[PDB]
């Protein structure tokens, strides 16, 4: 545990996790892509709604 | 200690036997001998090489 | 960033590549692994200007690749590896800038016609997660083998001083292993020429693909593979 180093008195938002991927990863494989994830079948053009 | 029955530990590999000089020549990416039955029958000393 | 029917062959018995780092002598070892099957259709590409040929397309990296090149004047430099070769994904690169061996993994934006001069390979580099740059680094064959398993990118190599593929036997020794950790689907070779001016080139490289097989390998009294059988 590191609740005295990584936690601040107003919220620490410098640690991130990836939600909304199209397929599950493989062993020891990395991914730092940030491309808008499309839930439905309608296309996406870099806009979020 | 050559030519005597000794228990040994070569880089974490234990066992007991008699150690003798060899004419075999390894390659710079090899360390063990692994006879037909998957048993070691040769090793490279990590100091004298 | 400037712009600019293939042949087939046999690949009799090549691409064996010692599987483990254990010494063995005077035995017959059966092992399953990703091998290049015997007597397989092997694409062929040219660079001779009799005819103004600079063919070097994008091929797919199915499950590993065998590469060969019979040249004389050091015209093939390196390779690229990725899935979509733009800045939306991470990509690998190997090259020899006439004195070096440069390996790196970034988010390059590659030109549609990369090449060098005998530097026009990429137009950007943003997220470097790896770097391996080093010191100032038809007669020969220079066989290679590339694989990508469990995040590790493995390479095997071999040289043989010597217009077809010489049908001998030579086992490839391990060279390096890199922890890149990326999804690779395609690759592309890098060449150096001498826009509308370029000539004096002859590379004649060959490619092949691997699949899972079971081989029977033979070791001599000195620990050298001198034969193999495809089961
Ligand atoms: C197991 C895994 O993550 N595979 C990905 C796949 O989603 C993607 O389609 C491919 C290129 O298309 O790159 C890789
Ligand atoms: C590994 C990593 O930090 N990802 C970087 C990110 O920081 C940066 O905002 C983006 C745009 O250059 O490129 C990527
Ligand atoms: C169809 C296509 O994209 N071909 C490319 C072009 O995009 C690029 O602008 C040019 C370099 O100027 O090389 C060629
Ligand atoms: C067919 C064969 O086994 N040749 C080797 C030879 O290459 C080596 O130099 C010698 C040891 O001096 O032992 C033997």
């Amino acid at each position: 545990n590191s609740n005295n180093l990584d936690s601040k008195v107003g919220g620490n938002y410098n640690y991130l996790y990836r939600l909304f991927r199209k397929s599950n990863l493989k062993p020891f494989e990395r991914d730092i892509s940030t491309e808008i994830y499309q839930a439905g079948s309608t296309p996406c053009n870099g806009v979020e709604g | 200690v050559k030519n005597k029955c000794v228990n040994f530990n070569f880089n974490g590999l234990t066992g007991t036997g008699v150690l003798t000089e060899s004419n075999k020549k390894f390659l710079p990416f090899q360390q063990f001998g692994r006879d037909i039955a998957d048993t070691t029958d040769a090793v490279r000393d990590p100091q004298t090489l | 960033c400037v712009n600019l029917p293939p042949a087939y062959t046999n690949s009799f018995t090549r691409g064996v590549y010692y599987p483990d780092k254990v010494f063995r002598s005077s035995v017959l070892h059966s092992t399953q692994d990703l091998f290049l099957p015997f007597f397989s259709n092997v694409t062929w590409f040219h660079a001779i200007h009799v005819t103004k040929r600079f063919d070097n397309p994008v091929l797919p990296f199915n499950d590993g690749v065998y590469f060969a090149s019979t040249e004389k004047s050091n015209i093939i430099r390196g390779w690229i590896f990725g899935t979509t070769l733009d800045s939306k994904t991470q990509s690998l690169l190997i090259v020899n800038n006439a004195t070096n061996v440069v390996i790196k993994v970034c988010e390059f934006q590659f030109c549609n016609d990369p090449f060098l001069g005998v530097f026009r390979v990429y137009s950007s580099a943003n997220n470097c997660t790896f770097e391996y740059v080093s010191q100032p680094f038809f007669k020969n064959l220079r066989e290679f083998v590339f694989k990508n398993i469990d995040g590790y990118f493995k390479i095997y190599s071999k040289h043989t001083p010597i217009r077809d593929l010489p049908q001998g036997f030579s086992a490839l020794e391990p060279l390096v292993d890199l922890p890149i950790g990326i999804n690779i689907t395609r690759f592309q070779t890098l060449l150096a020429l001498h826009s509308s001016g370029w000539t004096a080139g002859a590379a004649a490289y060959y490619v092949g693909y691997l699949q899972p097989r079971t081989f029977l390998l033979k070791y001599n009294e000195n620990g050298t593979i001198t034969d193999a059988v495809d089961c």
